[PDB]
C-alpha cells in the first residue's frame, strides 16, 4: 500500500503559504495576509505537508499515523486536494 | 508542546504519554517535539 | 516619447547576475539587483527630504522585486532618469513626476523615501485609471440565489465595494441583482454619475442584500440590457460593460447574447467568486464570447487585483487609435499620496511598440506600458491669480466641466465628508460650485455657461455668507 | 426499480436558502414514477 | 442684530449668556419673528466638516448651516404673540443705521408655555437625499472622445484558455 | 432515505444476514446498561463541581472589546496571567462542552469516553479551577468509560 | 448547510460522496465531534 501511496502522492503535498501561488517559482517575497479580520505582510514559504508521500519510509509512517486513526481526515483532505507533480492545491481537485 | 503538553516534570510527561495512548494528537506531539525547536532558558550554569 | 522609443529597444533578458540592475527602492531601510543610498538634501515645495540625483522606485507589498518582469521593467525605465532631470532644469518649479507601469511599480522623481501596512498600487490611482481607459458605464450584475451564500457572498459584497473604487465622476453606474428575478438594488433604477455621494447609497445598498432563490441568468441580463438602453438620463455615451459577479451555474444563456448585443456593443466581464466546485464553463464562455474577459476571486487577497484588471481589456481601442488618442487629461482635485497637500495631474498613457517598424508582432502591443503623470499643486495656480490688488470681498474660481471648483476660496485641504461617521481620504476632493457658496436662480446659468465654455459678465443682487457661518448679506 | 431509485437519491445535491441545481430540477420529476410502481406493488399485495 | 445674538439684555440673566443665538433661549419669540417675516433663513450644507463619529479619532462628515438676516425693507413691527391659553403682545423697531433691532415682549413667566428650541448652529446630517437629486440631476459636460469597438481588436485571449 | 432498505427485504439472504448481526449483538446489551449507568455516573459528579464554571475568559487586550488566544484561555479563581482581564464568555466549543445541566453533562461524558477531545475538556477546567483535582475526574473516566 | 461566514468545512453533507465520506469519518470515530459542532451551530446554534 505505501508503495501505491507514493506513485499516487509524491511531490504533490507542495503549498504555498498563500492560495494566490501554484508553483515555487512564485512563492517568493511577501503577501498581505487577511486572516482572522487583520492585515499582516508576512514572508512567501514554499512549504510541505507535515505528513506526505515523497519517499517510502514517510509514506510508511503516513500510513501507520492513519492506522492508528490520528490525523487522518486532513490527510484525506490533502490527498484530495492534489493536482500535479509540482504545484499548490485546488480544492476538491481529485475525490476519487 | 506548551504548558499544558511538556515533558518538564515526571508527572506532565506521565500525562502526556496517558493522552498519547488514548490517541490524541500524538503525532503533532511528535512533530512539535522534532527538529531543532528552542531550548529552554536554563536559569542557573552561567555561560558566555 | 522617450519611454516609447527606449522600450522598444529592450531585449528582455533572463538572467541578472553579472549586469545587476541598480536603483533606489523607497520605503527602505535581494538577487539580481543593487541598492542605491542616496544624499536626501533638504529642499523647499516639498514636505519631506529630496534627492534630484536620481529618480526613486515603488514596488507593491503583494509584488515581488527581483522576479524576471520586475527587474525588465526596471532596466528600460532607468533611462527615465534623464528625462526626469531635463523637465527640472527646463522648469525648476516642477512637483513629482511618475510614471506608473503596467507591471505595477511606480518611478518618480526626485527620490523621497515612501511615507501599519501599505496598500498603494499605482493601478488603482485615479490618474492612473483616467488615463489606462476611456469613461464607462459599467452595469453590475450580482447573483444572489441561495448558493452564494456564506464566504461567497461577503466576498462578492467586498468585490462590488472595490470595484466601485475604480470609477470617477466621468463613469456612470448601477448595481442590480437578480434571484429569479431581476431588480436593483437600491433607490436609483438607473445609471448614475457614480460620484462621491452616489457610490456610498450604492455601498450601503450591496452591504445589505441577502441570498436566496434559485439563478436566472435570462432574467438577469433582460435587465441588465435594458439598463443600458435608457438614454432618458445623462450618460457617458462611451464604454458599456456588464459585470457578473457569479458563482458558477450551467446555464449559457445563447439566445439572450444573439438577442440584444447581436453585434457585440456591450462587453461581458464574469467574475467566479468563492471556494467552489460549480462548472465555470458557461461563465467563461459568455465572458469572451462578448469581447470581455474571465476572472476568479478566490480569497480575500484576490479582490484587489482582480476588480483592477478589466481596464487592460478596456484599453485595446485606445492603443489601437495610436498617435490620436495621446492626449493630456487632468483629474479631480485630490491629496497627493506624498503628502503635498491638493494636487491635479495630468496624464498620457505609453504604448508598448516593439517591432512596429514591420508591424509583424501586434500580439501584446494593444497594451498599454503604463501611465505618464505630473503633478499641479494648487499653490501653482493661486500664484497666477493675485488677490491683493482687489477688495476682500472679490475673488477667483474656476470650475470644471463636472461642475467642480478647482480654485475657490470655500475649498478647503479636507476630504469632503458623506453620511454620518459611525464607527464600532483616498477619495477626491470634488467640492461643487454650487456647493461652494449661496445656491441662487442666476448662479445656476451662471455656471451652465461656464461648463460649456462661453465668455460674458452678469451683475446682480444676491445674498453673501460670511467668513463666520453666522450672518448673510445682501 | 428500487437500484434506479437509489441511483437517483444518490445524484441529489443539496444546496442553501432554497437553490436548485437544473440537475436536481429533472431528477425531481421521476418521483412520481417511483412512487406509482411502489404504489402497484403494495395494492398488489394488500388486496391480492 | 442682524443674525439674532443677544447682545443686549433686561433681566441680568441673559446678559451672562451675552453673544448668544436668541432662539436657544427664546424660542417661541423667535418662531414667531420667522413666521411674520422679519428674519428669513435659508439653510446650507458644509461637505468639508469634521465631526465626532457616532455609535454604529475624528472624520469629516455633512453638516447643515442656517443663518438669518431681515427680510422686508419694513421699520417698525407690532403683533400679539399666541402660545395656547395665553397672549403676549410685542412691539419690534429697527435702530437706524444700525443692524440692530429693538423687541419688547412680556416676560416668558407670564405665558406657560415653553416650545422646542430654535437653534442655529453646526448641525451634523446627512441630507439631501440623494434618490431624488439623480432624478433632476445638474448640468454637465463629459468628454466627447471615446475609444471603443475597433475593428482590428484581437480579443482572442479570454480568461479562461490561458488559466 | 429508507428507500434503500427496501433491497433488505427484496432479497432474504440480506434479511438472514441481518438477523445474524442483530442476534451477536443482543448480549451486549446489558453492557450497554453498564455504560449509560457510567455515563450518569460522571455526568452528576461533573455537575456538581463543573456547572457555571466555564462561562469567563481572558478577554482584554485593548484592541476592541475582543481577541484573545485561538485555544481561548477560560478564566477562574486565579486570574489571567498577564495584561488580560476575565470578561463573560459563551463556551468552549461555542457554549456546547460544559455541564450547565444534565443534558450537556452527558453529552461531555459521551463525547470523552469516546476518547474524541477530552484533553481539551481537562485542559479547559485546569485553568478555570486549578489542576489539582481535575485528573481524579477525568483519568478514572477514560480508565472506567 | 455548512457553508458559515468562514467557509463550508471539507466534512459537508452537501453532495453525496461527501457525505458518505463525512459518515464514514464518524463511523471511525476520529474528530466526530467537530463535525457535531458544525451539525448543531447549523440548526441555531446552542439555543435550538
Ligand atoms: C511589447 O511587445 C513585445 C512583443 O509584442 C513583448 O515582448 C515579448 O515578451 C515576451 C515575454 O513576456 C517574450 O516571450 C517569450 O516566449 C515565451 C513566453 O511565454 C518564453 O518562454 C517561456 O514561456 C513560459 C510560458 O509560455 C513562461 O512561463 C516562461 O517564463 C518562459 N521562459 C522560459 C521558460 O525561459 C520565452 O522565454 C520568451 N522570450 C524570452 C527571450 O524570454 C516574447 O518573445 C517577446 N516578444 C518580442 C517580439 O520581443 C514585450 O514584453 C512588450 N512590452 C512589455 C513591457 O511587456
Ligand atoms: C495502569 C497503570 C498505568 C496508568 C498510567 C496513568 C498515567 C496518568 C496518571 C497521572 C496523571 C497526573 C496528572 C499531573 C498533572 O499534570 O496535574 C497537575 C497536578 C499538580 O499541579 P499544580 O502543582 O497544582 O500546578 C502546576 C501549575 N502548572 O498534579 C498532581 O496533583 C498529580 C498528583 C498525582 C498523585
Ligand atoms: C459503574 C460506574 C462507577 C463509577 C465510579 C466513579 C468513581 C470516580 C469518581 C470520583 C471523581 C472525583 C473527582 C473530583 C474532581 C474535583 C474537581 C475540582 O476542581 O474540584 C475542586 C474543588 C475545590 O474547589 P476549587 O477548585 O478551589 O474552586 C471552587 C471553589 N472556589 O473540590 C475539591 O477540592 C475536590 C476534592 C476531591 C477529593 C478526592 C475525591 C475522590
Ligand atoms: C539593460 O541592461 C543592460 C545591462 O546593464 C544595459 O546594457 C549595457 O548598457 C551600457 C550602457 O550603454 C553598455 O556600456 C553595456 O555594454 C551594455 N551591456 C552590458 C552591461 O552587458 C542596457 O542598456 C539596459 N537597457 C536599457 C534600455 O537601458
Ligand atoms: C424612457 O425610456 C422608455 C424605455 O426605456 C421609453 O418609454 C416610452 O414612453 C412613451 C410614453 O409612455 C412611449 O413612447 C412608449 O410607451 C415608450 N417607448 C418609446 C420607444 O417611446 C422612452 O424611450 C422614454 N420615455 C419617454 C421619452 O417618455
Ligand atoms: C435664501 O433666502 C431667500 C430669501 O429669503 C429665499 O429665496 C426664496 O425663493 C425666491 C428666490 O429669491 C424668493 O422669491 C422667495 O421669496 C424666497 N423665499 C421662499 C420662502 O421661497 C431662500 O430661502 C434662500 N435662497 C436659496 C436657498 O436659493
Ligand atoms: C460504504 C463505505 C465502505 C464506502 C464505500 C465507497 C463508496 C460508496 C464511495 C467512497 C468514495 C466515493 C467516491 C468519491 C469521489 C468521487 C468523485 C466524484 O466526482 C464522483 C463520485 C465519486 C467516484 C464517489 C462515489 C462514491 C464512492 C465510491
Ligand atoms: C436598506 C433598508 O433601508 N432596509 C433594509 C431592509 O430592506 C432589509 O430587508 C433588512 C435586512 O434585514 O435590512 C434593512
Ligand atoms: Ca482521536
Ligand atoms: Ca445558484
Amino acid at each position: 500500500f505505501a508503495v501505491i501511496a507514493v506513485q499516487l502522492f509524491k511531490g504533490k503535498f507542495f503549498y504555498c503559504t498563500d492560495s494566490s501561488k501554484d508553483t515555487e517559482k512564485e512563492c517568493i517575497g511577501n503577501y498581505v495576509d487577511h486572516e482572522k479580520n487583520k492585515m499582516e505582510v508576512k514572508g512567501r514559504e514554499w512549504k510541505r505537508h507535515e505528513f506526505h508521500y515523497d519517499n517510502i519510509i514517510w509514506a510508511l509512517l503516513t500510513l501507520f499515523t492513519v492506522s492508528t486513526g490520528e490525523g487522518w481526515p486532513q490527510v484525506l483532505q490533502h490527498s484530495v486536494d492534489v493536482t500535479e507533480e509540482d504545484r499548490g492545491p485546488s480544492r476538491s481537485n481529485r475525490m476519487e | 508542546i506548551n504548558r499544558h503538553n511538556n515533558f518538564r516534570s515526571f508527572f506532565g510527561s506521565l500525562m502526556l504519554l496517558f493522552r498519547s495512548a488514548t490517541g490524541e494528537a500524538w503525532q503533532e506531539i511528535m512533530l512539535s517535539c522534532l527538529g531543532e525547536k528552542g531550548c529552554e532558558p536554563d536559569t542557573t550554569a552561567p555561560s558566555g | 516619447l522617450e519611454a516609447e522609443k527606449v522600450q522598444a529597444a529592450h531585449q528582455w533578458r533572463e538572467d541578472f547576475a553579472s549586469n545587476e540592475v541598480v536603483y533606489y527602492n523607497a520605503k527602505d531601510d535581494e538577487p539580481g539587483s543593487q541598492r542605491i543610498k542616496p544624499v536626501f538634501i533638504e529642499d523647499a515645495n516639498f514636505g519631506r527630504q529630496i534627492s534630484y540625483q536620481h529618480a526613486a522606485v515603488h514596488i507593491p507589498t503583494d509584488i515581488y522585486e527581483g522576479s524576471t518582469i520586475v527587474l525588465n521593467e526596471l532596466n528600460w525605465t532607468s533611462a527615465l532618469d534623464e528625462v526626469f532631470k531635463k523637465n527640472r532644469e527646463e522648469d525648476p518649479s516642477l512637483l513629482w513626476q511618475v510614471f506608473g507601469s503596467a507591471t505595477g511599480l511606480a518611478r518618480y522623481y526626485p527620490a523621497s523615501p515612501w511615507v501599519k501596512i501599505d496598500l498603494y498600487d499605482v493601478r488603482r490611482r485615479p490618474w492612473y485609471i483616467q488615463g489606462a481607459a476611456s469613461p464607462k458605464d459599467m452595469l453590475i450584475l450580482v447573483d444572489v440565489s441561495g448558493s452564494v451564500s456564506g464566504l461567497t457572498l461577503k466576498l462578492i459584497r467586498t468585490s462590488v465595494s472595490e470595484m466601485l473604487e475604480t470609477l470617477s465622476d466621468d463613469d456612470f453606474v448601477n448595481v442590480a441583482s437578480f434571484n429569479s428575478n431581476a431588480q436593483d438594488v437600491s433607490c436609483f433604477q438607473h445609471l448614475v454619475q457614480a460620484n462621491v455621494r452616489n457610490k456610498k447609497v450604492l455601498k450601503d445598498a450591496v452591504n445589505n442584500i441577502t441570498a436566496k432563490g434559485i439563478t436566472d441568468y435570462k432574467k438577469g441580463f433582460s435587465f441588465a440590457f435594458e439598463q443600458l438602453l435608457n438614454y432618458n438620463v445623462s450618460r457617458a455615451n462611451c464604454n458599456k460593460i456588464i459585470m457578473l459577479f457569479t458563482d458558477g451555474g450551467e446555464e449559457r444563456a445563447q439566445e439572450i447574447f444573439n438577442k440584444y448585443n447581436k453585434d457585440k456593443k456591450v462587453r461581458v466581464f464574469t467574475f467566479s467568486v468563492g471556494q467552489h466546485n460549480y462548472d465555470r464553463g458557461p461563465i467563461q464562455w459568455m465572458a469572451c464570447e462578448n469581447k470581455g474577459y474571465y476572472y476568479e476571486i478566490p480569497s480575500i487577497g484576490a479582490i484587489r487585483i482582480n476588480t483592477q484588471e478589466y481596464l487592460d481589456v478596456l484599453g485595446r481601442p485606445m492603443v489601437l487609435a495610436g498617435d490620436k488618442a495621446k492626449q493630456v487629461q487632468w483629474t479631480n482635485v485630490y491629496l497627493d499620496a506624498l503628502e503635498l497637500g491638493l494636487v491635479i495631474t495630468g496624464t498620457l498613457p505609453v504604448f508598448n511598440i516593439t517591432g512596429q517598424f514591420e508591424n509583424k508582432t501586434n500580439l501584446k502591443n494593444q497594451l498599454i506600458l503604463g501611465v505618464m503623470g505630473v503633478d499641479v499643486s494648487l499653490e501653482d495656480i493661486k500664484r497666477l491669480t493675485p488677490r491683493f490688488t482687489l477688495c476682500p470681498n472679490g475673488y477667483y474660481f474656476a470650475i470644471d466641466p463636472n461642475g467642480y471648483v478647482l480654485l475657490h476660496p470655500n475649498l478647503q485641504p479636507k476630504p469632503i465628508g458623506v453620511g454620518i461617521p459611525t464607527i464600532n481620504s483616498q477619495e477626491p476632493v470634488t467640492l461643487d460650485f454650487l456647493d461652494a457658496e449661496l445656491e441662487n436662480d442666476i448662479k445656476v446659468e451662471i455656471r451652465n455657461k461656464m461648463i460649456d465654455g462661453e465668455s460674458g459678465e452678469k451683475t446682480f443682487r444676491t445674498l453673501v455668507k460670511s467668513q463666520d457661518e453666522r450672518y448673510i448679506d445682501k | 426499480t428500487i437500484i434506479a431509485n437509489c441511483i437517483v437519491l444518490a445524484l441529489e445535491q443539496h444546496l442553501p436558502e432554497d437553490d436548485k441545481t437544473p440537475m436536481s430540477r429533472r431528477l425531481e420529476k421521476t418521483e412520481p414514477y417511483f412512487i406509482g410502481i411502489f404504489c402497484f406493488e403494495a395494492g398488489i399485495k394488500i388486496v391480492a | 442684530d442682524d443674525g439674532g445674538f443677544l447682545l443686549m439684555a433686561n433681566h441680568d440673566d441673559y446678559t451672562n449668556q451675552i453673544g448668544r443665538f436668541f432662539g436657544e433661549i427664546d424660542p417661541s419669540l423667535m418662531r414667531h419673528l420667522v413666521n411674520i417675516s422679519v428674519y428669513a433663513f435659508n439653510k446650507s450644507y458644509d461637505y468639508q466638516s469634521v465631526c465626532e463619529p457616532g455609535a454604529a479619532s475624528k472624520q469629516s462628515c455633512i453638516t447643515e448651516q442656517t443663518q438669518y438676516f431681515f427680510d422686508n425693507d419694513s421699520k417698525s413691527f407690532s403683533g400679539v404673540l399666541d402660545c395656547g391659553n395665553c397672549s403676549r403682545i410685542f412691539h419690534g423697531e429697527k435702530l437706524m443705521n444700525t443692524n440692530l433691532i429693538f423687541i419688547m415682549v412680556e416676560s416668558k413667566g407670564t405665558c406657560p408655555c415653553d416650545t422646542r428650541l430654535l437653534i442655529q448652529a453646526e448641525q451634523t446630517s446627512d441630507g439631501p437625499n440623494p434618490c431624488d437629486m439623480v432624478k433632476q440631476p445638474r448640468y454637465r459636460k463629459g468628454p466627447d472622445v471615446c475609444f471603443d469597438n475597433n475593428v482590428l481588436e484581437d480579443y482572442t485571449d479570454c480568461g479562461g484558455v490561458s488559466g | 432515505v429508507l428507500r434503500p432498505l427496501k433491497l433488505v427485504s427484496g432479497i432474504p439472504s440480506l434479511q438472514i444476514v441481518l438477523k445474524s448481526i442483530m442476534k451477536a449483538m443482543v448480549p451486549l446489551l446489558q453492557i450497554g446498561l453498564l455504560l449509560f449507568f457510567a455515563i450518569l455516573m460522571f455526568a452528576i459528579i461533573g455537575l456538581e463541581f463543573y456547572s457555571g464554571k466555564l462561562h469567563r475568559a481572558c478577554f482584554m487586550n485593548n484592541s476592541g472589546i475582543l481577541e484573545g488566544f485561538d485555544p481561548p484561555h477560560p478564566c477562574g479563581v486565579q486570574g489571567c496571567p498577564a495584561g488580560y482581564e476575565c470578561k463573560d464568555w459563551i463556551g468552549p466549543n461555542d457554549g456546547i462542552t460544559q455541564f450547565d445541566n444534565i443534558l450537556f453533562a452527558v453529552l461531555t461524558v459521551f463525547q470523552c469516553i469516546t476518547m474524541e477531545g477530552w484533553t481539551t475538556v481537562l485542559y479547559n477546567t485546569n485553568d478555570a479551577l486549578g489542576a489539582t483535582w481535575n485528573w481524579l475526574y477525568f483519568i478514572p473516566l477514560i480508565i472506567i468509560g | 448547510r455548512f457553508n458559515f461566514n468562514d467557509g463550508t468545512p471539507s466534512a459537508n453533507f452537501d453532495t453525496f460522496p461527501a457525505a458518505i465520506m463525512t459518515v464514514f469519518q464518524i463511523l471511525t470515530g476520529e474528530d466526530w465531534n467537530e463535525v457535531m459542532y458544525n451539525g448543531i451551530r447549523s440548526q441555531g446554534g446552542v439555543s435550538s
